[PDB]
RNA sequence: CCUCCGAACGGUAAGAGCCUAGCAUGUAGAA
């Protein structure tokens, strides 16, 4: 089980403890448990590319302590 | 093959004492303007369309599927109809001998184009007293265009007044490369000429292949057999290697071409044969009257016109 | 600016009726190319010529948040503010749906409690059949009735939040509404 | 004395040059140059969005002696728009 | 048995160049 910081620079900072196998849809729903920001209003950008709900966390190679930029929808 | 004046003074001092380096094509220094309208996106993915003249995706591809290229290559066609290499078929007496003019062949050869399937219904009375000597009279061919290996033509069959003396020998295609064998296109053309044209009969139907070969030219008589032609008219899969082909679909046929008969030529009386360029009028409903004109050129400035618009 | 609310509107619900629209999908509303092509000058005339040629409802989709033309007019609407009687008009048409859909979004937004049971109650009896378009881009086939549950019952309609309407047996124990009598 | 804001009643041709290379000289004026020109505006804009941004801008309606008020259409109005397109479909 | 999970900053290329914004005001004197 890898954990992930998602950030928001404003400040939102959280920690997650996400699954490889998680798409983003799961990571999104446990970042909107950590955060009070529902799932599906949440978008996980690195620096402009926004990561798509439907591919696993090991496609994109979210390792275990990367950052990634929270932003909203 | 430089100049003896134009050598500077280093230049000579190096020519005596050793040599000088050479670049080849593969030393690449890769260390006006031409604005491009491309459908992008912005930095946040709002597919914008935007003006561009930095030249660094310009690079033009132009191989071997260009009109200009095709064009280019199309010249100097006739050079390559010196070795006309000729197939010695095993067609022993099937039919009517195949006895074909050696100038209608010879113009046909030269008037088209090795991009696009070309091709034409050969048609013709036998001469005088023929038992084993077919006619090739002449090639009627109407607007069509042509892929890599089979050539589509019109629907309607050629039906002319100086037709009424020709019986239909066969239909005339040029592949784009050479292969020993009926392609899976031209079964299914062979197949679709005898169901629907009742002068494709069986045994008087056949198929001269004028395919590019090598630096030369290679006019390959074949025929089909009742089977075959049955599975190449039912066949549905009308790619270059189709499913429900086999060797006894098609056969070899045994004729010779010579200059003694000066055969004749059917011409399109409204637009020029060759309409590769122009693909919006070679459909099924084709009607149109052929007359009595040499083919035109396979890239002429009437065969392609839209390309001169720019 | 193309997207001012015009000068002569009201402030609903306390705020500037553009605003019923979350911040996040007002500015992706307003970067948008049928925002910036089909939805300048508009006026109340020309948002029923956008809204017939309507193919479907939804909010916004994909990865990045495109609005769909349906929440380009709605927001269209928030910024012109047409008379009340005008969006009775655009619930009142009977043949071309997709207007009667935004005339009644636009009510839930818009109108009171009082005015939103009593506009939208009615349309429970259109069983039409509607494409919305989900947030991977897919359509999915809903009903009228379902797009009206939705208005009345959820928080969340076409990705925008709702102003929160008072319980229907809030209104009933009131007066103000006599209970739904259906078409059963 | 300024008009109100008129809804353009004509597509903008935003897509008409793709690919139609333009060959770009000294000599060669704005109009002819690559992007978007606003002949009412005689301005250069290298975008289709940010083309759109321009003729939904304060100046350029300015130029076309327009401002930034829409029309408040009326009921009748409104009516009469829904019987004019039941009528012509 | 061991449960204390922190944060922000030290992360701006400098230019050119054209367009539209948010802004954000604009309510006072007078003949």
């Amino acid at each position: 089980m890898i954990e992930v910081v998602c950030n928001d620079r404003l400040g939102k900072k959280v920690r997650v403890k996400c699954n490889t196998d998680d798409t983003i849809g799961d990571l999104k729903k446990l970042i909107a448990a950590q955060t009070g920001t529902r799932w599906n209003k949440i978008v996980l950008k690195k620096w402009y590319t926004i990561f798509k709900d439907h591919v696993s966390l090991g496609d994109y190679e979210i390792h275990d302590g990367m950052n990634l930029e929270l932003y909203y929808q | 093959n430089v100049n003896v004046a134009s050598l500077t003074q280093s230049e000579i001092r190096d020519i005596i004492l050793g040599m000088e380096i050479s670049a080849p094509s593969q030393q690449r220094q890769q260390i006006q303007l031409t604005a491009t309208q491309t459908r992008t996106v912005n930095k946040h993915g709002d597919e914008i369309i935007t003006s561009t003249t930095s030249n660094y995706e310009t690079q033009t591809f132009s191989s071997k599927t260009e009109w200009r290229v095709r064009a280019i290559s199309a010249a100097n066609l006739h050079l390559r109809t010196n070795h006309i290499y000729v197939s010695s078929d095993d067609i022993k007496e099937t039919g009517y001998t195949y006895i074909l003019p050696k100038n209608v062949l010879k113009k046909f050869i030269c008037i088209s184009d090795l991009r696009a399937q070309i091709a034409g219904y050969l048609y013709g009375v036998s001469p005088p007293d023929n038992p084993q000597v077919k006619e090739i009279r002449c090639i009627v061919m109407v607007p069509q265009w042509g892929t890599h290996q089979t050539v589509h033509l019109p629907g309607q069959l050629p039906q002319h007044e100086y037709l009424k003396e020709m019986e239909p020998l066969g239909w005339i295609h040029t592949q784009p490369n050479e292969s020993p064998q009926l392609s899976p296109q031209d079964v299914t053309t062979h197949a679709k000429i005898m169901a629907d044209n009742p002068s494709w009969d069986g045994e008087k139907t056949i198929i001269i292949t004028c395919s590019f070969t090598p630096g030369s030219c290679t006019l390959t008589a074949y025929k089909l057999t009742p089977s075959g032609y049955e599975w190449g008219r039912q066949n549905t899969d009308k790619g270059n290697n189709p499913k429900g082909y086999l060797p006894s679909h098609y056969e070899r046929v045994q004729m010779l071409l010579s200059d003694r008969f000066l055969g004749f030529f059917m011409v399109p009386a409204q637009s020029s044969w060759n309409y590769n360029f122009m693909g919006v009028r070679h459909d099924p409903n084709m009607k149109y009257e052929l007359q009595l004109a040499n083919p035109k050129e396979f890239y002429h400035e009437v065969h392609r016109p839209s390309h001169f618009l720019n | 600016m193309a997207n001012r609310t015009v000068k002569d509107a009201h402030s609903i619900h306390g705020t500037n009726p553009q605003y019923l629209v979350e911040k996040i999908i007002r500015t992706r509303i307003y970067e948008s190319k049928y925002w910036k092509e089909e939805c300048f000058g508009l006026t109340a005339e020309l948002v029923v010529d956008k809204a017939m040629e309507l193919r479907f409802v939804g909010g916004v989709y994909g990865g990045n948040i495109k609005p769909t033309p349906f929440l380009c007019l709605t927001l269209k609407m928030l910024q012109i503010q047409p008379e009340k009687d005008i969006i009775v008009e655009f619930i009142k048409n009977e043949d071309f749906k997709y207007v009667r859909m935004l005339g009644a979004l636009y009510m839930r937004l818009t109108g009171t409690a009082i005015d939103c049971y009593k506009y939208l109650e009615p349309l429970y009896n259109d069983y039409r059949k509607i494409k919305s378009q989900n947030r991977n881009g897919e359509f999915e086939l809903m009903h009228v009735d379902e797009f009206i549950d939705e208005l009345l019952h959820s928080e969340r309609v076409c990705d925008i939040i709702l102003p929160r309407l008072q319980k229907r047996y809030v209104l009933e124990e009131a007066e103000q509404l006599e209970p739904r009598v259906s078409a059963l | 004395k300024r008009e109100l804001l008129r809804h353009r009643d004509y597509k903008v041709d935003l897509e008409s040059k793709l690919g139609k290379t333009i060959v770009i000289t000294k000599t060669t004026p704005q109009s002819e140059m690559g992007g978007y020109y606003c002949n009412v505006c005689d301005c250069v804009v290298k975008d289709s969005i940010n083309f759109l941004d321009h003729i939904n801008g304060k100046k350029h309606q300015r130029n076309l002696g327009m401002s930034m008020r829409v029309e408040r259409s009326t009921l009748d109005q409104v009516k009469k728009r829904f019987e004019v397109n039941k009528k012509k479909m």
